[PDB]
């Protein structure tokens, strides 16, 4: 199987700053990566598919890039509504595997 | 107004079976592959099973292989999961997910999940 | 009021191989189709389902642009219900396909003296491809009953083979650039109208 590693599992940022998240793989999955948000008690919903493609309705500030085994996700403008848990998924071959996830919190 | 709705969750004693359904509305069901995801209470997301658009190929995770069976009835716009020999580690919230793109959607009939259900809670206990 | 980018799919410096064809997303635009249809520069322009003749007054949820390069004699294979190496192993279209296929000669760019071998196609496979499937595996193909053990010996073949493109070949052996526009209509945005 392909293990998808997501670290660090926690992150702290303040409104107006730039946030970057990294997801790692174990084999070659080309560009079959997806990024998901999730707020407590809610369904995930998709942000970026194919590792670089935005979904309709996502504000034009989320940006994703990366090919091969290492990937990244960027926000570039932290809004009060951008505090959730982010997951990365691979869709190259079965069994499809999720990452551990990272949580972003408020800094005081 | 694309919508997915799951049903079947509840409590069950260990060693028994259960059945879950998800119904879709707002798109052409027969052109898309479908996935099952679960999330344990307090834990992360775990992928469960996948079925293709025409139902030819079926795949499951190793933690549920030999016990879980996935199927689709796209003449009635529905997707089914059958859970057999349930243990206490199967307690989770289950989501039915629709993948982005038609048919194989650009690679090996797997792609990202752009529409999700609200999920149903399944707890195995006595 | 921003027009769609079609010089990024048509006027592209590099195209992709047929086994690894490239896909682009186009949305939130004012796409104009009269420029493409009335350019008098494309040899093949065939639309299935929709009528090209002045139907630029429709709205769609999303537009997929799939582009690649093949040889001329195989251009007829990029169509619903077609058979051959390209249709079975490299690129497949659904039977109920709605969308347009545009193909034009690319001899002046994709043909080189001595042969341009940068384009590849799959020659063998265990089974046929599904619609819009994409295989990039390099596992060697076994034509026999004895395991190949990862070596290309007897009944063990490399499934990918390269085209040979030269400027002096006939029209059936000359390169052709192919773009397929596929239209998806979902129950929410209908964001691709293009007045
Ligand atoms: C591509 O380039 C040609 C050459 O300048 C130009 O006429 C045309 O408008 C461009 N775009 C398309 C879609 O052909």
């Amino acid at each position: 199987d392909i293990q998808m590693t997501q670290s660090p599992s926690s992150l702290s940022a303040s409104v107006g700053d730039r946030v970057t998240i990294t997801c790692r793989a174990s084999q070659s999955i080309s560009s079959y990566l997806n990024w998901y948000q999730q707020k407590p008690g809610k369904a995930p919903k998709l942000l970026i598919y194919a590792a670089s493609s935005l979904q309709s309705g996502v504000p034009s500030r989320f940006s994703g890039s990366g090919s091969g085994t290492d990937f990244t996700l960027t926000i570039s403008s932290l809004q009060p509504e951008d505090f959730a848990t982010y997951y990365c998924q691979q869709s190259y071959s079965t069994p499809l595997t999720f990452g551990g996830g990272i949580k972003v919190d408020i800094k005081r | 107004q694309v919508q997915l709705q799951e049903s079947g969750g509840g409590v069950v004693q260990p060693g028994r079976s259960l059945r879950l359904s998800c119904a879709a509305s707002g798109f052409t069901f027969s052109r898309y592959g479908m996935h099952w995801v679960r999330q344990a209470p307090g834990k992360g997301l775990e992928w469960v099973a996948v079925i293709w658009y025409d139902g030819s190929n079926k795949y499951y995770a190793d933690s549920v292989k030999g016990r879980f069976t996935i199927s689709r009835d796209n003449s009635k716009n529905t997707l089914y999961l059958q859970m057999n020999s349930l243990r206490a580690d199967d307690t989770a919230v289950y989501y039915c997910a629709k993948q982005e793109g038609t048919y194989c959607s650009g690679g090996s009939c797997y792609s990202g999940l752009d529409y999700w259900g609200q999920g149903t809670l399944v707890t195995v206990s006595s | 009021t921003n027009l769609c980018p079609f010089g990024e799919v048509f006027n592209a410096t590099r195209f992709a191989s047929v086994y690894a064809w490239n896909r682009k997303r186009i949305s939130n635009c004012v796409a104009d189709y009269s420029v493409l249809y009335n350019s008098a520069s494309f040899s093949t322009f065939k639309c299935y389902g929709v009528s090209p003749t002045k139907l630029n007054d429709l709205c769609f949820t999303n537009v997929y642009a799939d582009s690649f390069v093949i040889r001329g004699d195989e251009v007829r294979q990029i169509a619903p219900g077609q058979t051959g190496k390209i249709a079975d192993y490299n690129y497949k279209l659904p039977d109920d396909f709605t969308g347009c296929v545009i193909a034009w000669n690319s001899n002046n760019l994709d043909s080189k003296v001595g042969g341009n071998y940068n384009y590849l196609y799959r020659l063998f496979r265990k089974s046929n491809l599904k619609p819009f499937e994409r295989d990039i595996s390099t596992e060697i193909y076994q034509a026999g009953s004895t395991p190949c053990n990862g070596v290309e010996g007897f009944n063990c073949y490399f499934p990918l083979q390269s085209y040979g493109f030269q400027p002096t070949n006939g029209v059936g052996y000359q390169p052709y650039r192919v773009v397929v526009l596929s239209f998806e209509l979902l129950h929410a945005p209908a964001t691709v109208c293009g007045p």
